[PDB]
């Protein structure tokens, strides 16, 4: 930022870019190292009612896997694991470099 | 009768009923159950418009705190907790979410105890929250205004 | 027109995709006729090959044929048909329509232990 205008023009011509507009070194635009104290918000479970843990106990909703067929327990169309992948559209922003 | 505000019709264990349902209510077990109350010892406590209703209910909960035998955890801890919350409610020192919190505390006490003192202590709080909830909210709002 | 590049490295562009596809599907059906009638692999592979062959015979345009096949590009479809034919030959060698070769021990697939 402390460069002379002749050196700035030489750098700009030699690089082909405006180097002074986007400087690599941070001078004053950064935030202050001393910040005001925060106040973090609370989540949805921070309520005094209608908040029984058994109504939001996601860890106990896990069940053992369902056995489709087993060697001891156990005209239709051929199927696939999923519907086939749709083709990606070419980007309308910048399709080629 | 126009000055009448509330009646506790079966002693302190039964909850309160306001004047509007006091107009045409009978003194049956079944009639008071339909009025969401009970006929207990047939003790008709009458409170007029000059009554501090929250103070009366908190005095009843303080009585239940003093007379709980302390043997079983829901009655012991929950009735003490209800007494503290009701004292703060009388002072106005709470927020309206604590009304729902107190309702859930009373529902946790009711039916989980050894004898029916827990039910008889949770019922007046249930009746007060069911009927005189805008009075509680008015007290909390007045406290919040005059303290900040 | 004719496709310039297929976009995948090492995949050559097919000048005549329809004839190659129909001979590959016909060969796959012919090798599927040697399977037992009760073979679920034979039934399902015959269904897949029949539907794909009907789509090739129905559509003479490469682009809308690709859109109908939904298997990427038509070169990818041709390669998949080659893989299916080689697979069907191997499945005929292997004979997996037979019953289970050996049941596992009783605690082999029990989790948690
Ligand atoms: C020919 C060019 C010679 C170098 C020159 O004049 O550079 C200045 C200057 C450098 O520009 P700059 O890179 O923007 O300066 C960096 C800051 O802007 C400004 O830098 P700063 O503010 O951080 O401090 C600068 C200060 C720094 O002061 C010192 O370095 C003093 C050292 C004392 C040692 C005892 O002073 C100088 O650099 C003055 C020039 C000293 C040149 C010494 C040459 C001989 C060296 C010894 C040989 C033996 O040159 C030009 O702008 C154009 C040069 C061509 C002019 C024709
Ligand atoms: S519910 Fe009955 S047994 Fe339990 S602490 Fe209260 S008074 Fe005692």
């Amino acid at each position: 930022a402390s460069a002379t205008r002749v050196i700035q023009k030489l750098r700009n011509w030699a690089s082909g870019q405006d180097l002074q507009a986007k400087l690599q070194l941070r001078y004053q635009e950064i935030a202050k190292r001393t910040q005001p104290p925060p106040k973090l918000p609370v989540g949805p479970s921070h309520k005094l009612s209608n908040n029984y843990y058994c109504t939001r106990d996601g860890r106990r909703e896990v069940v053992p896997p369902s056995i489709i067929m087993s060697s001891q327990k156990a005209e239709k169309k051929a199927v696939t694991p999923a519907p086939p992948m749709k083709r990606w559209e070419l980007s309308k922003d910048q399709p080629y470099l | 009768w126009d000055n009448l505000l509330a009646v506790i019709p079966g002693g302190s264990s039964t909850p309160l009923i306001p004047k509007s349902v006091c107009e045409t209510v009978l003194m049956d077990f079944d009639a008071l159950v339909q009025a969401q109350t009970g006929l207990g010892t047939a003790a008709v406590i009458v409170m007029d418009r000059s009554t501090d209703i929250v103070k009366a209910i908190a005095r009843l909960i303080e009585f239940y705190k003093h007379e709980s035998c302390g043997q079983c955890t829901p009655c012991r801890e929950g009735v003490d907790w209800m007494n503290k919350v009701m004292a703060r409610f009388v002072k106005g020192d709470a927020r309206p979410a604590e009304i729902d919190s107190l309702w859930e505390i009373s529902k946790q006490i009711e039916g989980h105890t050894i004898c029916a003192l827990g039910d008889g202590a949770a019922w007046p709080v249930q009746g007060l929250i069911r009927h005189f909830r805008p009075e509680l909210e008015d007290r909390m709002q007045r406290f919040a205004q005059q303290h900040r | 027109l004719l496709k310039k590049t297929t976009g995948l490295v090492g995949l050559a562009v097919c000048d005549t995709p329809h004839e190659r596809l129909t001979i590959l599907y016909t060969k796959t059906l012919d090798i599927l006729k040697h399977f037992p009638k009760h073979a679920a692999y034979r039934k399902y592979t015959e269904q897949i090959t029949n539907e794909k062959l009907d789509m090739v015979k129905a559509e003479p345009d490469v682009k809308k044929l690709e859109a109908l096949l939904q298997g990427g590009e038509v070169e990818e479809v041709i390669l998949q048909a080659e893989k299916e034919l080689s697979l069907a030959r191997k499945m005929l060698k292997w004979k997996p329509w037979e019953p289970l070769v050996e049941e596992p021990p009783a605690n082999q697939w029990k989790w948690p232990i």
